[PDB]
RNA sequence: AAACUCCAGUUGACACAAAAUAGACUACGAAAGUGGCUUUAACAUAUCUGAACACACAAUAGCUAAGACCCAAACUGGGAUUAGAUACCCCACUAUGCUUAGCCCUAAACCUCAACAGUUAAAUCAACAAAACUGCUCGCCAGAACACUACGAGCCACAGCUUAAAACUCAAA
């Protein structure tokens, strides 16, 4: 339930003081904000350390640690091709929520209508 | 049994244990992660010290002492000496929002030791001290 | 470019096409039925169907080329695969029937191996983070590691410390000391690695 | 300091997943509103700014409600168009 | 700042001069043994002297780390050490108002009492032809006001290709204030 | 960087300071103000309006006297930045914020919207803001600037407050 907005802001016939000062009018736009972009975490930051660990105690031989380096080298290349589906599937599809665009449309055909026709 | 993420109440009679002790047994990692440093000190239940390490003591200094990696190398330290006498079971009591809460606390795991809670006891007076004024950047 | 965006790449690969057609599976299939539509623009006259190409080898080629001698690059490239050939004999003649062994006498074989042991796992790349560039070590893709590979041996070959000795000879010479991990072009590696290694507190700048 | 230790703020972790008993642990702080407040706690908000972001958060509320209620009622109409063509 | 505490487990150096606990020089060693050393020992790692080309590293306990430091903040309260000398910078006008100008020098007289070292650069005026004589009169003007306290260290000096001069005052040395008041007595006996 | 290093962490004992969450509530009071707990007393008026000055109040800062002192903190000192930096950033500490007893009487004390009664129809209305009006009463206003000023008067106020002009000036504000 949103909260109520009887008696919150200063007007006449309103006799307390006003509980809110909004410094925009409280009336819905037809339109959402845009998704902003966000910052992804990092991947395979810790094979990236393992394999820099035996680095420091074999003298960055990389003969010594071949383990180490191969799974940091597969751990890129699968974070490197799940990078590339992400965008596929989760940019085009639009799953779950409606994307900004597509929620803006909806909204162009129900206008918050704040006068009288 | 479904697993409860409550603790167990002491004077409760629970079957949960770890390696023979109860939860009342268990040391505790006190870990105190503030905004330009780590300090990591592991007691025993009956609040003997076992081993202590912070960022500064390992060697950072300035503004590299308030940094995750600098918080691991502390928790390292720290679980390091106190594996030497003993423990393998902690009980973690973090407070403050420091960038060291977290990294701490792998560090920890790191060295050898088996978290089995987590607690916050970052300090939030309810009314208290006046802190210090707002900065103007 | 001259070829409008219809034209596509052709495909030097004999085996390719004599695949039987009981092989090729539903989505193979449609490639070669679609490839019989479009346009292909003319094989251009560095590579060919030959049994001795090698791509690696014509990309080094390249690399040293200077003001479109090809003509010398590639006869820079043969004298140094001849270089460490003879090296190579030279060496197995003279080792005991158990050393013999283990000395390779094949130059391609030196080659990829050298470069192989040259090729930098991680690099630095600069992310802005706060209005500040920090060079961020970050895993490498596959075509960087062997171009660096290849732009250091040959950087390290046109230095000015090698006083009046022929580029095969340089070349055959920093060849077989990569080949055995040695060298100065092993060291730029392990310096690229342990400058990657010193900011390593900067790894979570990255976002992939 | 007075009250008993180990039963505020305590998750116990299942089957050694420490990432996942820390996760519940800032949510169960952020829930109860306890991570924003040790924040605005570090530096003294004056009182008359404290009252004007509780107006501007109390706004933003009602905003943020009532324009969600309208998405959840007009979402239905997000089906394909009935009379294409016309 | 360079600090007395533990320089930790990671060393900089590969082949590093050890020390015992105790003063015994260990010698040249490896930063691989060294760990070995500490962890053995249970001992912390301290920087005694980084000029010699083999870096000198000690072994020491945690209370030993502590009477060290103790020891070093008591000999600079006995004998604090001098700082650096900071150099002032002013950019004045050969128009400059008067009122602006006895601004700058009551600044000025703060500096040499500081013990500062103030570079004066006397610049031509906007729309204002001057001689580098005039320029420079500028300077005993400032220094006028400063008769047995300050003095040039670098004597006016046309630079930035003869548009502007440029002085360096200083805090006569306390040879040279005891001259001074040696003069100046002598003058109030002949007077 | 300076500063501290009888410093820091855990544990226990431990306020003349300040009052998380509830509060997405919208209450109380004339306003100023009032959001930890308990109890006592207690929130005028059966017509309305009615004061710079009468009468009684009035945030913060401030004054006088005696106390308390965790924390914060004008000033001041130190560190840094800068062409300079009497600032912005860091540290320390004081008046002050608290209690008691007296003063001082100010605020963008503004929800910049006077009290009481009534209306939603007509012409709905310059613009914006928080739709437009009626009756009645008190207060106040008449180009800008000079001017929260000068002078006079009053005041526990003595660098104060309240009341408050004119000359010279401009054709705008
Ligand atoms: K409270
Ligand atoms: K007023
Ligand atoms: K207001
Ligand atoms: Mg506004
Ligand atoms: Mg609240
Ligand atoms: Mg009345
Ligand atoms: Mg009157
Ligand atoms: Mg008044
Ligand atoms: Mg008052
Ligand atoms: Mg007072
Ligand atoms: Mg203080
Ligand atoms: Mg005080
Ligand atoms: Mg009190
Ligand atoms: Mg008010
Ligand atoms: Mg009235
Ligand atoms: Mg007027
Ligand atoms: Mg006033
Ligand atoms: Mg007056
Ligand atoms: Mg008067």
């Amino acid at each position: 339930a949103t909260p109520s907005l009887r008696g919150r802001l200063a007007r006449f016939g309103n006799p307390r003081k006003p509980v809110l000062k909004p410094n925009k009018p409280l009336i819905l736009a037809n339109r959402v904000g845009e998704r902003r972009r966000e910052k992804g975490e990092a991947t395979c930051i810790t094979e990236m350390s393992v394999m820099m660990a035996c680095w420091k105690q074999n003298e960055f031989r990389d003969d010594a640690c071949r383990k180490e380096i191969q799974g940091f080298l597969d751990c890129a290349a699968r974070a490197q091709e799940a990078r590339k589906m992400r965008s596929i599937q989760e940019t085009l599809g639009e799953s779950g929520s409606l994307l900004p665009n597509k929620l803006n449309k909806l909204l162009q055909r129900f206008p918050n209508k704040p006068y009288l026709s | 049994t479904k697993f409860s993420i409550y603790p167990p109440i002491p004077g409760e009679e629970s079957s949960l244990r770890w390696a023979g002790k109860k939860f009342e047994e268990i040391p505790i990692a006190h870990i105190k992660a503030s905004h330009n440093n780590t300090q990591i000190q592991v007691v025993s239940a009956s609040n003997e010290p076992l081993a202590f390490a912070s960022c500064g003591t390992e060697g950072f200094r300035n503004a590299k002492k308030g940094t995750g990696i600098a918080a691991q190398t502390a928790g390292i330290a720290a679980a390091a000496r106190a594996k030497q006498k003993g423990v393998i079971h902690i009980r973690v009591v973090v407070k403050g929002l420091g960038p060291g809460r977290l990294s701490a606390m792998h560090g920890l795991i790191m060295g050898g030791l088996e978290v089995i809670s987590i607690t916050d006891n970052t300090p939030i007076p309810h009314x208290g001290c006046r802190p210090r004024k707002a900065r103007k950047l | 470019s001259r070829y409008s965006p219809e034209f596509k790449d052709p495909l030097i690969d004999k085996e390719y096409y004599r695949k039987p057609v009981e092989e090729l599976t539903e989505e193979e299939k449609y490639v070669r039925e679609l490839k019989k539509t479009q346009l292909i623009k003319a094989a251009p006259a560095g590579k060919t169907s030959s049994v001795f190409e090698d791509p690696v080898i014509s990309k080094f080629t390249n690399m040293m080329m200077i003001g479109g001698n090809k003509v010398l690059a590639r006869s820079l490239m043969i004298q140094t695969l001849e270089a460490v050939k003879r090296k190579q004999f030279e060496k197995y003649h003279a080792a005991s029937a158990e050393e013999q062994a283990t000395i390779e006498r094949n130059p391609y074989t030196i080659f990829h191996q050298a470069l192989k042991n040259c090729e930098p796992m991680i690099g630095l790349v600069p992310i802005l983070k706060g209005g500040r560039f920090y060079q961020v070590p970050v895993p490498l893709p596959d075509r960087r590691r062997r171009f660096l590979a290849m732009k250091w041996m040959i950087t390290e070959c046109r230095d000015k410390k090698h006083q009046r000795t022929l580029m095969p000879e340089k070349l055959s010479h920093k060849l077989l000391e990569a080949f055995h991990n040695q060298g100065p072009v092993i060291k730029r590696k392990h310096d690229l690695h342990k400058m990657a290694e010193a900011n390593r507190a900067l790894a979570h700048y990255r976002w992939w | 300091a007075k009250h008993l230790k180990f039963i505020a703020r305590t998750v116990m972790v299942q089957e050694g997943n420490v990432e996942s008993a820390y996760r519940t642990l800032n949510r169960i702080l952020t829930m109860d509103g306890l991570i924003e407040d040790i924040k605005h706690r570090r530096y003294y908000e004056k009182p008359c700014r404290r009252r004007q972001r509780e107006s501007y958060e109390r706004c933003r509320r009602i905003y943020n409600m009532e324009m969600a209620r309208k998405i959840n009622f007009l979402m239905r109409k997000n089906r394909a168009d009935p009379w294409q063509g016309c | 700042k360079t600090a007395f505490s533990n320089v930790g487990r990671k060393i900089s150096q590969r082949v590093i001069h050890l020390f015992d606990e105790k003063g015994n020089d260990l010698g040249n060693m490896h930063r691989a043994n060294v760990i070995r050393l500490m962890d053995e020992r249970d001992l912390r790692l301290v920087q005694r002297n980084t000029s010699t080309e083999p870096a000198e590293y000690q072994l020491m306990t945690g209370l030993q780390i502590l009477q060290e430091r103790q020891r070093l903040r008591e000999m600079e309260k006995a004998n604090p050490k001098t700082g650096p000398t900071l150099r002032k910078e002013l950019i004045l006008s050969s128009n400059i108002g008067q009122h602006d100008l006895d601004t700058k020098t009551k600044q000025i007289q703060q500096w040499i009492k500081k013990k500062h070292l103030v570079q004066i650069t006397i610049k031509k005026g906007k729309n204002v032809d001057v001689s580098e004589n005039e320029m420079e009169e500028i300077f005993h003007q400032i220094l006028q006001t400063m008769p047995g306290i300050a003095t040039f260290s670098s004597r006016p000096q046309a630079v930035q290709g003869g548009k502007a001069l440029m002085c360096v005052l200083r805090a006569l040395s306390k040879n040279e204030e005891k001259a001074y008041k040696e003069t100046q007595e002598t003058q109030e006996r002949d007077t």
